[PDB]
């Protein structure tokens, strides 16, 4: 339920919606909101099912900005799963 | 005499020598002749306070076990109480290896009761040392996995009776459960049929935000528990939450909140556990 009055469960619901989401724009909005209301902690490690080839993992995670690297990581992983 | 016996026992324990075999036999013979439970308990305590943290022993351990058995043969309620107190006072190295070495039904029951009392006192005092002593006692009881269901049932019955100390007793039980892995999960689920829930709700009504946090932690632990019969616990929780079968509306709301919290926690452990490391078994 929305507005849980608890940041932890709010983050849990938000990342659940992130996993469920398929629109890149909505994924971006959810992830940027998460980054804003949390610390500078990487959030691509929120659904272990997500996979990324080891060849491209170095380049994809070799971005200074946590927000941008997480966005690109999630986008490519979700799109590869869809493919 | 006692000092010499203790020195011989310590020497045997440290260096595995046979020079203390005859001394141990003579000490055992003298102790049976004395028939002094207090004397035997004191002799065992001296051999474990400092003669048990140096090195493991076999002949000395057997002599100490025989002395403890002689002490416990009689009633000796006071001796057992002082003996349990000396063990908690000197929890050095093999304190549990000595206190739990009795392996007797009555001794184990008394030790469990003393450990429960110590844990309750530690929870009330909110003292780190007391909490550590209570945890050590709980771990010692767990290694002697002979019969803990009666003690757990007695503790649960005592906790629901009160309302002021009920919250503290529940918090202490939940904390020991987090380390004991909730062995009697089925027993814990079964006892709270109709009136235990109401009593616990009344007791927790006097709790505070600390009580709410303790309840959330206990819900997380329970979600990471209930291996033997998880379906029964899940059905009991759902009937009292969605079916509105709870005796109290506050109880039903708490059940719904606990279900949501457990679902969120499982989802965190389920997905955000990490892709690199292996999964955590639920």
């Amino acid at each position: 339920y929305d507005i849980p009055a608890s940041a932890s469960v709010n983050i849990g619901q938000l990342e659940h919606q992130l996993i469920l989401s398929v629109d890149p724009w909505r994924i971006r909005q959810i992830l940027i909101e998460l980054h804003g209301m949390t610390s500078e902690r990487q959030f691509w490690t929120v659904s272990n099912k997500w996979e990324v080839p080891s060849v491209y993992s170095g380049v994809i995670l070799g971005i200074k900005d946590n927000l941008t690297r997480d966005l690109v990581y999630i986008l490519m992983a979700k799109g590869l799963h869809c493919s | 005499m006692d000092i010499y016996v203790q020195c011989l026992s310590a020497l045997i324990g440290s260096c595995p020598d046979a020079c203390v075999d005859a001394l141990l036999d003579t000490s055992v013979q003298h102790s049976p002749h004395f028939d002094w439970v207090v004397a035997h308990i004191g002799s065992s305590f001296p051999g474990t306070i400092i003669s048990r943290v140096l090195s493991c022993g076999l002949k000395d351990f057997c002599v100490h076990g025989g002395a403890g058995g002689g002490a416990g043969s009689s009633g000796g309620s006071s001796s057992q109480t002082p003996s349990t107190d000396p063990f908690p006072g000197s929890p050095a190295i093999p304190a549990e290896k000595r206190v739990p070495k009795i392996a007797s039904v009555v001794g184990i029951l008394g030790h469990l009761a003393s450990r429960h009392g110590d844990s309750i006192r530690r929870e009330l005092l909110r003292m780190f040392h007391d909490s550590l002593a209570g945890g050590s006692g709980g771990r010692s009881g767990d290694p002697s996995l002979q019969a803990t269901v009666p003690f757990l049932l007695q503790l649960a019955v005592m906790s629901p009776a009160l309302l002021g100390t009920v919250s503290g007793e529940l918090v202490d039980c939940l904390k020991p459960p987090a380390v004991l892995s909730q062995l009697q999960q089925h027993l814990q689920g079964f006892p709270r049929e109709e009136l235990d829930n109401m009593l616990n709700l009344a007791v927790h009504l006097v709790s505070q935000a600390s009580g709410a946090g303790a309840y959330r932690l206990l819900q997380f632990l329970v979600d990471t528990a209930m291996p033997a019969s998880v379906i029964t616990t899940q059905g009991l929780a759902v009937p009292d939450t969605v079916r509105e079968a709870c005796d109290r509306l506050i109880q039903l709301l708490l059940l719904h909140l606990q279900k949501l919290v457990h679902h969120r926690g499982g989802s965190p452990g389920e997905g955000v556990l990490g892709p690199p490391p292996p999964p955590r078994l639920v």
